Protein backbone atom coordinates (compact mmCIF):
# COMPACT_ATOMS: atom_id res chain seq x y z
CA UNK A 1 0.00 0.00 0.00
CA UNK A 2 3.14 2.54 -0.42
CA UNK A 3 3.27 4.69 -2.95
CA UNK A 4 5.99 6.45 -4.83
CA UNK A 5 6.02 9.81 -6.71
CA UNK A 6 7.91 10.70 -9.17
CA UNK A 7 7.60 14.08 -10.96
CA UNK A 8 10.16 15.47 -13.54
CA UNK A 9 10.26 18.35 -16.25
CA UNK A 10 12.39 19.48 -19.12
CA UNK A 11 14.14 22.78 -19.06
CA UNK A 12 17.09 24.17 -21.40
CA UNK A 13 20.74 23.38 -20.09
CA UNK A 14 23.53 26.14 -19.19
CA UNK A 15 24.69 24.89 -22.57
CA UNK A 16 22.05 26.65 -24.30
CA UNK A 17 24.09 29.52 -23.89
CA UNK A 18 27.05 28.44 -26.02
CA UNK A 19 26.25 25.68 -28.20
CA UNK A 20 23.44 26.38 -29.86
CA UNK A 21 21.58 26.26 -33.43
CA UNK A 22 20.13 29.82 -34.90
CA UNK A 23 16.62 29.60 -36.89
CA UNK A 24 16.41 32.59 -38.67
CA UNK A 25 14.07 34.18 -41.66
CA UNK A 26 15.27 35.94 -44.67
CA UNK A 27 14.56 39.12 -46.43
CA UNK A 28 16.02 40.58 -49.28
CA UNK A 29 19.76 41.50 -49.50
CA UNK A 30 21.64 44.54 -48.90
CA UNK A 31 24.32 43.75 -51.77
CA UNK A 32 27.80 45.22 -51.59
CA UNK A 33 30.88 45.57 -54.12
CA UNK A 34 34.44 46.06 -53.62
CA UNK A 35 36.12 47.43 -56.95
CA UNK A 36 39.63 48.10 -58.88
CA UNK A 37 39.75 50.48 -61.21
CA UNK A 38 42.78 51.54 -63.22
CA UNK A 39 42.15 54.88 -63.77
CA UNK A 40 45.21 56.83 -65.38
CA UNK A 41 47.34 53.92 -64.84
CA UNK A 42 46.49 54.38 -61.06
CA UNK A 43 44.88 51.41 -59.40
CA UNK A 44 42.03 52.46 -56.96
CA UNK A 45 39.67 50.80 -54.87
CA UNK A 46 35.94 51.30 -54.03
CA UNK A 47 33.24 49.94 -51.90
CA UNK A 48 29.72 50.67 -52.25
CA UNK A 49 26.32 49.39 -52.12
CA UNK B 1 10.51 15.16 -30.31
CA UNK B 2 13.64 13.53 -31.76
CA UNK B 3 14.02 16.51 -34.21
CA UNK B 4 15.25 19.83 -35.34
CA UNK B 5 13.47 22.39 -32.74
CA UNK B 6 12.06 19.78 -29.83
CA UNK B 7 13.21 22.54 -27.32
CA UNK B 8 12.79 26.13 -28.18
CA UNK B 9 12.78 29.27 -26.88
CA UNK B 10 13.24 33.29 -28.17
CA UNK B 11 16.15 34.18 -27.20
CA UNK B 12 19.02 32.66 -25.79
CA UNK B 13 18.82 34.47 -22.45
CA UNK B 14 14.91 33.98 -22.39
CA UNK B 15 13.43 32.10 -19.74
CA UNK B 16 10.22 31.10 -22.37
CA UNK B 17 11.19 27.26 -23.10
CA UNK B 18 9.14 25.27 -25.47
CA UNK B 19 9.63 21.39 -25.00
CA UNK B 20 7.93 18.32 -26.83
CA UNK B 21 10.12 15.32 -25.88
CA UNK B 22 7.40 13.23 -25.46
CA UNK B 23 8.79 12.36 -21.73
CA UNK B 24 6.49 9.27 -20.19
CA UNK B 25 7.79 8.19 -16.41
CA UNK B 26 7.81 4.93 -16.23
CA UNK B 27 7.65 2.33 -13.23
CA UNK B 28 10.54 1.82 -10.93
CA UNK B 29 11.93 -1.44 -11.15
CA UNK B 30 10.91 -3.56 -7.71
CA UNK B 31 13.43 -2.97 -4.52
CA UNK B 32 14.81 0.68 -6.15
CA UNK B 33 14.59 3.81 -5.78
CA UNK B 34 15.33 4.95 -9.41
CA UNK B 35 13.07 7.40 -11.68
CA UNK B 36 13.06 5.82 -14.68
CA UNK B 37 11.63 7.46 -17.58
CA UNK B 38 11.18 7.37 -21.60
CA UNK B 39 11.93 10.54 -23.43
CA UNK B 40 12.76 10.90 -26.97
CA UNK B 41 16.68 11.97 -27.31
CA UNK B 42 17.79 15.67 -27.79
CA UNK B 43 16.64 16.81 -31.63
CA UNK B 44 19.43 18.91 -31.52
CA UNK B 45 22.01 16.85 -30.73
CA UNK B 46 20.53 14.50 -33.61
CA UNK B 47 20.44 17.47 -35.83
CA UNK B 48 24.39 17.39 -35.02
CA UNK C 1 35.49 28.21 -4.91
CA UNK C 2 35.97 25.19 -3.24
CA UNK C 3 34.23 26.96 0.59
CA UNK C 4 30.90 25.75 -0.71
CA UNK C 5 30.79 22.10 0.55
CA UNK C 6 31.31 22.70 4.27
CA UNK C 7 28.00 21.40 5.21
CA UNK C 8 27.64 18.82 2.67
CA UNK C 9 28.32 14.83 2.98
CA UNK C 10 28.32 12.25 0.35
CA UNK C 11 25.77 9.54 -0.48
CA UNK C 12 25.96 6.13 -1.50
CA UNK C 13 23.21 5.65 -3.94
CA UNK C 14 22.24 2.67 -6.46
CA UNK C 15 24.52 1.45 -8.93
CA UNK C 16 23.52 -0.96 -11.86
CA UNK C 17 26.92 -2.71 -11.96
CA UNK C 18 29.54 -2.28 -8.95
CA UNK C 19 32.32 -4.45 -11.18
CA UNK C 20 30.66 -8.43 -11.23
CA UNK C 21 27.47 -8.22 -13.12
CA UNK C 22 25.17 -7.13 -10.51
CA UNK C 23 23.61 -4.23 -8.90
CA UNK C 24 24.59 -2.84 -5.82
CA UNK C 25 24.76 0.49 -3.46
CA UNK C 26 27.77 1.76 -4.34
CA UNK C 27 29.66 5.25 -2.72
CA UNK C 28 30.38 6.00 -6.34
CA UNK C 29 27.51 6.50 -8.22
CA UNK C 30 26.67 8.16 -12.02
CA UNK C 31 24.24 10.88 -11.74
CA UNK C 32 24.25 12.72 -14.96
CA UNK C 33 27.02 12.04 -17.96
CA UNK C 34 27.33 15.87 -19.87
CA UNK C 35 28.94 15.78 -23.14
CA UNK C 36 27.90 19.18 -24.67
CA UNK C 37 31.41 20.00 -25.26
CA UNK C 38 32.34 18.83 -28.70
CA UNK C 39 35.90 18.36 -28.51
CA UNK C 40 35.32 15.00 -26.36
CA UNK C 41 35.23 16.10 -22.92
CA UNK C 42 32.90 15.08 -20.11
CA UNK C 43 31.58 15.82 -16.95
CA UNK C 44 30.41 13.63 -14.85
CA UNK C 45 28.43 13.72 -12.00
CA UNK C 46 29.12 11.04 -8.96
CA UNK C 47 28.29 10.68 -5.28
CA UNK C 48 31.51 11.16 -3.91
CA UNK C 49 33.67 14.99 -3.32
CA UNK C 50 37.14 14.82 -4.65
CA UNK C 51 39.25 17.83 -3.31
CA UNK C 52 37.70 18.16 0.15
CA UNK C 53 38.05 15.70 2.65
CA UNK D 1 18.29 0.03 24.19
CA UNK D 2 16.68 -3.46 24.77
CA UNK D 3 13.08 -3.97 24.18
CA UNK D 4 11.84 -7.26 25.51
CA UNK D 5 9.83 -9.46 24.25
CA UNK D 6 10.62 -8.80 20.79
CA UNK D 7 11.82 -9.78 17.07
CA UNK D 8 14.34 -8.58 14.89
CA UNK D 9 12.10 -9.08 11.75
CA UNK D 10 9.38 -6.58 13.68
CA UNK D 11 11.03 -3.94 14.31
CA UNK D 12 12.56 -1.17 12.31
CA UNK D 13 15.41 1.18 12.50
CA UNK D 14 17.22 4.41 11.16
CA UNK D 15 19.60 7.12 11.45
CA UNK D 16 17.40 10.60 11.70
CA UNK D 17 19.74 13.25 13.07
CA UNK D 18 21.16 13.97 10.16
CA UNK D 19 24.04 17.09 10.41
CA UNK D 20 24.78 17.41 6.63
CA UNK D 21 22.92 18.25 3.74
CA UNK D 22 23.41 16.05 0.30
CA UNK D 23 22.24 16.37 -3.16
CA UNK D 24 18.67 16.03 -3.66
CA UNK D 25 19.64 13.30 -6.47
CA UNK D 26 16.98 11.31 -7.60
CA UNK D 27 18.66 7.70 -6.55
CA UNK D 28 17.60 8.81 -2.59
CA UNK D 29 14.33 9.34 -1.39
CA UNK D 30 12.90 12.49 -0.43
CA UNK D 31 11.49 13.76 3.17
CA UNK D 32 7.94 15.32 2.43
CA UNK D 33 6.38 16.29 -0.82
CA UNK D 34 7.76 20.08 -0.67
CA UNK D 35 12.09 20.09 -0.92
CA UNK D 36 14.18 21.37 1.92
CA UNK D 37 16.38 23.34 -0.34
CA UNK D 38 18.56 24.86 2.21
CA UNK D 39 21.90 24.50 0.32
CA UNK D 40 23.29 25.26 -3.21
CA UNK D 41 26.42 24.16 -4.95
CA UNK D 42 27.65 25.72 -8.36
CA UNK D 43 28.39 23.35 -10.96
CA UNK D 44 31.74 24.32 -12.17
CA UNK D 45 33.52 23.79 -15.12
CA UNK D 46 31.26 26.36 -17.42
CA UNK D 47 31.39 25.73 -21.53
CA UNK D 48 33.51 27.59 -23.16
CA UNK D 49 34.54 28.85 -26.45
CA UNK D 50 37.40 27.87 -27.94
CA UNK D 51 39.21 26.50 -31.23
CA UNK D 52 40.41 22.85 -31.54
CA UNK E 1 52.61 -25.16 -0.93
CA UNK E 2 51.93 -26.59 2.93
CA UNK E 3 48.65 -27.87 1.28
CA UNK E 4 46.65 -25.84 3.87
CA UNK E 5 43.92 -23.00 2.42
CA UNK E 6 44.79 -19.52 2.23
CA UNK E 7 42.63 -17.29 -0.44
CA UNK E 8 45.47 -14.70 -0.18
CA UNK E 9 48.47 -17.04 -2.32
CA UNK E 10 48.63 -19.41 -5.06
CA UNK E 11 51.68 -21.91 -5.62
CA UNK E 12 52.71 -22.15 -8.93
CA UNK E 13 55.75 -25.28 -10.05
CA UNK E 14 58.97 -23.47 -10.26
CA UNK E 15 61.53 -26.07 -11.48
CA UNK E 16 60.73 -29.36 -10.08
CA UNK E 17 59.23 -27.62 -6.48
CA UNK E 18 55.72 -25.45 -5.57
CA UNK E 19 56.34 -22.25 -4.80
CA UNK E 20 54.14 -19.52 -3.69
CA UNK E 21 52.88 -16.18 -4.77
CA UNK E 22 50.39 -13.14 -4.32
CA UNK E 23 46.97 -13.89 -5.65
CA UNK E 24 46.50 -10.54 -6.25
CA UNK E 25 49.45 -10.68 -8.90
CA UNK E 26 46.80 -12.71 -10.45
CA UNK E 27 45.56 -10.92 -13.77
CA UNK E 28 42.98 -11.61 -16.55
CA UNK E 29 43.33 -9.75 -19.82
CA UNK E 30 41.68 -9.50 -23.51
CA UNK E 31 41.50 -6.48 -24.83
CA UNK E 32 41.14 -4.98 -21.51
CA UNK E 33 41.21 -6.28 -17.65
CA UNK E 34 38.53 -8.42 -17.08
CA UNK E 35 36.84 -8.57 -13.56
CA UNK E 36 38.00 -12.28 -11.87
CA UNK E 37 34.59 -13.30 -10.34
CA UNK E 38 36.54 -16.01 -8.48
CA UNK E 39 39.12 -18.57 -8.17
CA UNK E 40 39.24 -22.06 -7.06
CA UNK E 41 42.50 -24.51 -7.79
CA UNK E 42 42.99 -24.83 -11.14
CA UNK E 43 39.82 -22.84 -12.24
CA UNK E 44 39.29 -19.52 -12.66
CA UNK E 45 35.72 -17.44 -13.25
CA UNK E 46 36.09 -14.03 -14.87
CA UNK E 47 34.55 -11.32 -16.93
CA UNK E 48 35.78 -10.00 -19.77
CA UNK E 49 35.24 -7.69 -22.55
CA UNK E 50 34.97 -8.46 -26.17
CA UNK E 51 38.16 -9.43 -27.57
CA UNK E 52 39.62 -12.27 -30.15
CA UNK E 53 42.96 -13.04 -27.39
CA UNK E 54 42.58 -14.35 -23.90
CA UNK E 55 46.08 -13.87 -21.62
CA UNK E 56 46.19 -14.88 -17.83
CA UNK E 57 49.43 -14.38 -15.89
CA UNK E 58 50.66 -13.57 -12.60
CA UNK E 59 53.77 -12.55 -10.69
CA UNK E 60 55.93 -14.83 -9.19
CA UNK E 61 58.36 -14.45 -5.63
CA UNK E 62 61.11 -13.76 -7.51
CA UNK E 63 58.67 -10.91 -8.63
CA UNK E 64 58.96 -11.87 -12.30
CA UNK E 65 56.33 -11.32 -14.19
CA UNK E 66 54.74 -15.20 -15.97
CA UNK E 67 51.52 -14.69 -18.59
CA UNK E 68 50.28 -17.37 -21.25
CA UNK E 69 48.21 -15.82 -24.26
CA UNK E 70 45.90 -17.90 -26.04
CA UNK E 71 43.46 -16.95 -29.50
CA UNK E 72 40.07 -16.85 -28.37
CA UNK E 73 36.88 -15.51 -30.07
CA UNK E 74 35.01 -13.81 -26.67
CA UNK E 75 31.71 -12.56 -28.11
CA UNK E 76 28.92 -13.32 -25.74
CA UNK E 77 25.67 -14.58 -27.39
CA UNK E 78 22.67 -11.87 -27.49
CA UNK E 79 19.97 -11.81 -24.63
CA UNK E 80 16.19 -10.45 -25.89
CA UNK E 81 16.59 -8.71 -28.90
CA UNK E 82 19.05 -5.44 -27.89
CA UNK E 83 22.38 -5.39 -28.02
CA UNK E 84 23.15 -4.06 -24.56
CA UNK E 85 26.79 -2.91 -23.57
CA UNK E 86 25.97 -2.94 -19.35
CA UNK E 87 23.44 -4.22 -17.07
CA UNK E 88 20.80 -1.49 -17.10
CA UNK E 89 19.07 0.06 -14.50
CA UNK E 90 15.34 -0.40 -15.67
CA UNK E 91 14.01 -3.08 -17.80
CA UNK E 92 13.38 -6.96 -18.19
CA UNK E 93 14.10 -10.67 -17.15
CA UNK E 94 15.07 -13.07 -19.33
CA UNK E 95 16.28 -16.86 -18.49
CA UNK E 96 19.86 -17.58 -19.11
CA UNK E 97 22.88 -19.56 -17.97
CA UNK E 98 25.57 -18.65 -15.67
CA UNK E 99 28.52 -20.23 -13.70
CA UNK E 100 27.72 -20.12 -9.93
CA UNK E 101 30.01 -18.86 -7.51
CA UNK E 102 29.88 -22.48 -5.69
CA UNK E 103 32.61 -24.68 -4.74
CA UNK E 104 30.71 -27.86 -3.45
CA UNK E 105 31.49 -31.08 -5.54
CA UNK F 1 29.88 2.13 -21.18
CA UNK F 2 31.52 4.49 -18.34
CA UNK F 3 33.06 3.42 -15.71
CA UNK F 4 33.96 5.40 -12.55
CA UNK F 5 35.93 4.08 -9.02
CA UNK F 6 38.65 4.11 -6.51
CA UNK F 7 40.78 2.18 -3.68
CA UNK F 8 38.92 2.84 -0.03
CA UNK F 9 40.36 3.21 3.02
CA UNK F 10 40.38 -0.46 3.54
CA UNK F 11 42.05 -1.38 -0.16
CA UNK F 12 39.03 -2.36 -1.95
CA UNK F 13 38.01 -1.27 -4.74
CA UNK F 14 34.53 0.61 -5.55
CA UNK F 15 33.62 1.45 -9.06
CA UNK F 16 30.15 2.12 -10.63
CA UNK F 17 29.39 1.29 -14.30
CA UNK F 18 26.98 2.75 -16.40
CA UNK F 19 25.70 2.17 -20.47
CA UNK F 20 26.67 5.51 -22.29
CA UNK F 21 27.33 5.81 -26.22
CA UNK F 22 30.22 8.11 -25.83
CA UNK F 23 31.89 9.11 -29.41
CA UNK F 24 32.87 12.87 -29.69
CA UNK F 25 31.28 14.31 -32.82
CA UNK F 26 33.67 15.06 -36.09
CA UNK F 27 35.10 18.84 -35.87
CA UNK F 28 35.58 19.85 -39.36
CA UNK F 29 35.70 17.14 -42.30
CA UNK F 30 38.31 15.01 -41.22
CA UNK F 31 37.81 12.03 -38.45
CA UNK F 32 41.48 12.42 -36.86
CA UNK F 33 42.36 10.48 -33.56
CA UNK F 34 44.71 12.92 -32.13
CA UNK F 35 45.28 16.89 -32.67
CA UNK F 36 48.26 16.93 -35.12
CA UNK F 37 51.56 19.08 -35.35
CA UNK F 38 50.60 21.01 -38.18
CA UNK F 39 46.75 22.01 -39.00
CA UNK F 40 43.92 24.29 -39.12
CA UNK F 41 42.00 26.04 -36.10
CA UNK F 42 37.97 25.45 -36.06
CA UNK F 43 35.71 26.88 -33.49
CA UNK F 44 34.34 24.57 -30.65
CA UNK F 45 33.30 24.10 -27.36
CA UNK F 46 35.12 22.60 -23.75
CA UNK F 47 34.76 22.86 -20.24
CA UNK F 48 37.55 24.98 -18.52
CA UNK F 49 39.10 24.26 -15.66
CA UNK F 50 37.97 27.02 -13.63
CA UNK F 51 36.23 26.22 -10.63
CA UNK F 52 34.68 29.74 -9.90
CA UNK F 53 30.55 30.24 -9.48
C1 LIG G 1 31.07 31.90 -28.83
O1 LIG G 1 31.27 32.26 -30.15
C2 LIG G 1 30.03 32.44 -30.85
C3 LIG G 1 30.38 32.88 -32.26
O2 LIG G 1 31.79 33.00 -32.41
C4 LIG G 1 29.10 33.45 -30.16
O3 LIG G 1 27.80 33.33 -30.76
C5 LIG G 1 27.02 34.53 -30.57
O4 LIG G 1 26.34 34.52 -29.28
C6 LIG G 1 25.61 35.74 -29.02
C7 LIG G 1 25.02 35.60 -27.63
O5 LIG G 1 25.89 36.13 -26.64
C8 LIG G 1 24.56 35.97 -30.10
O6 LIG G 1 23.94 37.23 -29.86
C9 LIG G 1 24.85 38.33 -30.04
O7 LIG G 1 25.31 38.84 -28.79
C10 LIG G 1 25.43 40.28 -28.73
C11 LIG G 1 26.19 40.66 -27.47
O8 LIG G 1 26.79 41.94 -27.69
C12 LIG G 1 24.01 40.86 -28.80
O9 LIG G 1 24.07 42.26 -29.03
C13 LIG G 1 23.18 40.16 -29.90
O10 LIG G 1 22.20 39.32 -29.31
C14 LIG G 1 20.90 39.63 -29.83
O11 LIG G 1 20.85 39.40 -31.25
C15 LIG G 1 19.56 39.04 -31.82
C16 LIG G 1 19.55 39.51 -33.26
O12 LIG G 1 18.23 39.90 -33.59
C17 LIG G 1 18.45 39.66 -30.97
O13 LIG G 1 17.20 39.47 -31.62
C18 LIG G 1 18.44 38.97 -29.60
O14 LIG G 1 17.61 39.69 -28.68
C19 LIG G 1 19.86 38.78 -29.04
O15 LIG G 1 19.80 39.17 -27.67
C20 LIG G 1 24.09 39.38 -30.86
O16 LIG G 1 23.25 38.75 -31.81
C21 LIG G 1 25.18 35.94 -31.49
O17 LIG G 1 24.16 36.00 -32.48
C22 LIG G 1 25.99 34.66 -31.69
N1 LIG G 1 26.62 34.65 -32.99
C23 LIG G 1 26.23 33.83 -33.98
C24 LIG G 1 26.99 33.95 -35.27
O18 LIG G 1 25.31 33.03 -33.84
C25 LIG G 1 29.01 33.25 -28.65
O19 LIG G 1 28.44 34.40 -28.03
C26 LIG G 1 30.41 33.04 -28.09
N2 LIG G 1 30.39 32.86 -26.65
C27 LIG G 1 29.86 31.81 -26.00
C28 LIG G 1 29.99 31.85 -24.51
O20 LIG G 1 29.32 30.88 -26.58
C1 LIG H 1 47.19 47.55 -60.68
O1 LIG H 1 46.67 46.31 -60.20
C2 LIG H 1 46.77 45.23 -61.14
C3 LIG H 1 46.07 44.05 -60.52
O2 LIG H 1 45.74 44.30 -59.16
C4 LIG H 1 46.68 43.60 -58.32
O3 LIG H 1 46.04 42.52 -57.67
C5 LIG H 1 46.86 41.72 -56.78
C6 LIG H 1 47.56 40.68 -57.65
C7 LIG H 1 47.83 42.58 -55.95
O4 LIG H 1 49.13 42.54 -56.53
C8 LIG H 1 47.32 44.02 -55.90
O5 LIG H 1 48.22 44.77 -55.09
C9 LIG H 1 47.25 44.62 -57.30
O6 LIG H 1 46.53 45.84 -57.30
C10 LIG H 1 48.24 44.97 -61.45
O7 LIG H 1 48.33 43.94 -62.44
C11 LIG H 1 49.06 42.82 -61.88
O8 LIG H 1 50.38 43.20 -61.48
C12 LIG H 1 51.12 42.12 -60.90
C13 LIG H 1 52.43 42.70 -60.42
O9 LIG H 1 52.94 41.99 -59.30
C14 LIG H 1 51.30 41.00 -61.92
O10 LIG H 1 51.98 39.91 -61.31
C15 LIG H 1 53.12 39.56 -62.11
O11 LIG H 1 52.78 38.58 -63.08
C16 LIG H 1 53.88 38.20 -63.93
C17 LIG H 1 53.35 37.29 -65.02
O12 LIG H 1 52.55 36.28 -64.40
C18 LIG H 1 54.95 37.54 -63.06
O13 LIG H 1 56.05 37.16 -63.87
C19 LIG H 1 55.42 38.52 -61.97
O14 LIG H 1 56.39 37.90 -61.14
C20 LIG H 1 54.23 39.05 -61.16
O15 LIG H 1 53.76 37.97 -60.37
C21 LIG H 1 49.94 40.54 -62.44
O16 LIG H 1 50.11 39.60 -63.49
C22 LIG H 1 49.14 41.73 -62.95
N1 LIG H 1 47.80 41.31 -63.36
C23 LIG H 1 47.25 41.65 -64.52
C24 LIG H 1 48.08 42.50 -65.43
O17 LIG H 1 46.12 41.28 -64.84
C25 LIG H 1 48.90 46.24 -61.97
O18 LIG H 1 50.29 46.02 -62.14
C26 LIG H 1 48.67 47.39 -61.00
N2 LIG H 1 49.22 48.63 -61.54
C27 LIG H 1 49.61 49.65 -60.78
C28 LIG H 1 50.15 50.85 -61.51
O19 LIG H 1 49.53 49.63 -59.56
Amino acid sequence: ENTQLSEAHVEKSESCKTEFASAYRAHTASASAKLRVLYQGNNITVTAY
Amino acid sequence: PGQFGDIQSRTPESKDVYANTQLVLQRPAAGTVHVPYSQAPSGFKYWL
Amino acid sequence: NFNVYKATRPYLAHCPDCGEGHSCHSPVALERIRNEATDGTLKIQVSLQIGIK
Amino acid sequence: KVINNCKVDQCHAAVTNHKKWQYNSPLVPRNAELGDRKGKIHIPFPLANVTC
Amino acid sequence: TDDSHDWTKLRYMDNHMPADAERAGLFVRTSAPCTITGTMGHFILARCPKGETLTVGFTDSRKISHSCTHPFHHDPPVIGREKFHSRPQHGKELPCSTYVQSTAA
